[PDB]
């Protein structure tokens, strides 16, 4: 749980840095949340601190401080293939979209829908697509 | 040659006989004056639209149709007068231009206005209905608004037999430029011409090149789509087509070259081809701006930063005169903003282009 605790402490300290009116979240806040987790573990009578105690400590600290479409997915899929190229092969994009769990009919529908928006132009042979 | 034929057909002045792309609007206009021509009563209409929508061509085609109908003794004969606002040295002189068009008499502006008023207010001899066209209306403005008032008030008189069509670019003109009584006179009679859709542009281009197979459909579609995404104007579309033909004389690549050469800005390449000392000066300006955060800096701090940069680069020590000469040369091409005519060491300098463009030009 140490990595998760460090991530949560980082998030809380970033939030306290963004807000000028928040209390200075120095090492003492991490010590306090560790003490809260250990106290919760003692309360539940367990020799090992679980993630529920950490979550409850985070919840308590947050309450205390508070008192003061297929078209888009297919567009992203074909955007992933814009690594330095203006034109993209039809077969590669179709295979990558099918591998993501979309039928070719939805691929064609998304292609047409984003073609309406003047984003790109598809060759009449349906072999290459040139991105405007 | 086929390319020569395409160039000839795509010229701007090559007006077509009639394109139904605006037919609806045409029909509407084709009714209004027609009624005003059948009841022997004058009228006024205001048409506002962005340039390149074919307003002048539409009006001229309607006038041609009306003249042809009159020659076929279906409409009573009428006298047509056309005036352009921006083709006049002075506003009041329009009174002469109209008068000499209807009687050929030469008179002063005040006397011409008086005679026009007398002719349009007094029951004179029965004349043919007068069709007056005024172009570029907003350029006839005056602090007293007398000319515009008279122009839009005279057809109100029954004896005038006057029909006036006012072509302009701004639709706000009758509200924030025109006063109250004249605003209601043109009120409820405003025609707005929307820009062509890409389908309209494609239809126009296809009609231009009927029975001629010179361009591929993809290139024409991309040109129309780009025009619709930029301005939706037919003139620049025709220019792009002509330039693409010129390049093909030397595919979609031709149209892309035309559009990105006739629309894109040349600041980046001008900065790239600049001299080494100018590059150092620009870097010094950027460094000083980053240190300060202000968009105005005196010439002294810029000179100090330039000296520091030259020392870092090992370049020879530059004199003040050389730096001022470089600054003047840069300001001549409107890359900066300065008034070095009198002030020398206390010159405010502002960048004429965005900082990120400078960064992208200087990173390479
Ligand atoms: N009905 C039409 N269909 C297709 N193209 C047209 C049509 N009418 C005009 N054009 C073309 O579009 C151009 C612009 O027409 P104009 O009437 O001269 O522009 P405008 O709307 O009057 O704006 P300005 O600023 O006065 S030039 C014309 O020169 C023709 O080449
Ligand atoms: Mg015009």
């Amino acid at each position: 749980l140490a990595d998760y605790i460090t991530a949560a402490y980082v998030e809380m300290r970033r939030e306290a840095w963004a807000s000028k009116d928040a209390t200075y979240t120095s090492a003492r806040t991490l010590l306090a949340i560790l003490r809260l987790s250990t106290a919760l573990a003692r309360l539940r009578m367990v020799d090992v601190v679980e993630k529920e105690d950490v979550n409850e400590a985070i919840r308590l600290m947050e309450m205390s401080k508070d008192s003061l479409r297929p078209a888009d997915v297919i567009f992203a899929t074909v955007r992933e293939l814009v690594s330095g190229g203006r034109s993209v092969r039809f077969s590669e994009a179709e295979q990558r979209c099918v591998s993501r769990g979309f039928t070719p009919a939805q691929f064609q529908a998304a292609l047409d829908e984003y073609e309406e928006l003047n984003v790109w132009q598809v060759n009449a042979s349906r072999t290459r697509i040139t991105f405007v | 040659s086929v390319l020569e034929e395409a160039r000839l057909r795509l010229h701007v002045s090559a007006v077509p006989e009639s394109l139904p792309c605006r037919e609806q609007e045409f029909q509407d206009i084709y009714n209004f004056v027609e009624s005003k021509l059948l009841d022997h009563t004058g009228g006024c209409m205001y048409i506002s639209g962005v340039p390149g929508t074919g307003k002048t061509a539409t009006v001229h085609e309607v006038i041609r149709c009306l003249q042809q109908a009159a020659q076929a003794n279906d409409v009573p004969p009428f006298q047509y007068i056309e005036v352009n606002g921006m083709k006049l040295t002075e506003p009041h002189q329009v009174y002469v231009q109209i008068l000499q068009k209807l009687t050929g008499q030469k008179a002063t502006a005040n006397h011409a206005a008086e005679l026009l008023a007398k002719q349009f207010c007094t029951r004179g001899s029965p004349q043919e209905t007068t069709v007056l066209l005024v172009d570029e209306l907003d350029l006839l403005w005056t602090h007293k608004q007398d000319i515009m008032y008279n122009l839009f008030d005279w057809p109100t008189h029954k004896e005038a037999r006057l029909v006036v069509l006012a072509i302009a670019n701004t639709m706000d003109l009758p509200e924030r430029i025109m006063m109250n009584r004249v605003s209601s006179r043109l009120g409820l009679t405003r025609m707005c011409f929307q820009p062509y859709t890409y389908s309209q542009l494609q239809q126009i281009l296809r009609s231009r090149l009927k029975h001629l197979k010179a361009f591929e459909d993809d290139a024409i579609q991309l040109v129309a789509r780009k025009v619709a995404a930029l301005s939706g104007d037919a003139r620049r579309c025709l220019d792009i087509c002509r330039r693409a033909t010129e390049i093909c004389e030397f595919t979609i690549a031709h149209s892309m070259e035309a559009v990105d050469e006739m629309f894109s800005s040349s600041y980046i390449t001008a900065i790239k081809n600049s001299s080494v000392l100018e590059q150092s000066f620009l870097r010094a300006i950027l460094a000083e701006f980053r240190r300060s955060g202000l968009e105005e800096a005196t010439f002294q701090q810029i000179y100090s930063q330039h000296v520091a940069l030259c020392r870092m680069e090992g370049l020879p020590y530059p004199t003040m005169s050389e730096t001022m000469a470089v600054c003047s040369h840069l300001g001549s091409c409107r890359l900066l903003l300065v008034e070095p005519s009198r002030n020398d060491l206390l010159l405010r300098v502002r960048l004429n282009v965005s900082q990120d463009d400078v960064l992208y030009a200087l990173k390479d």
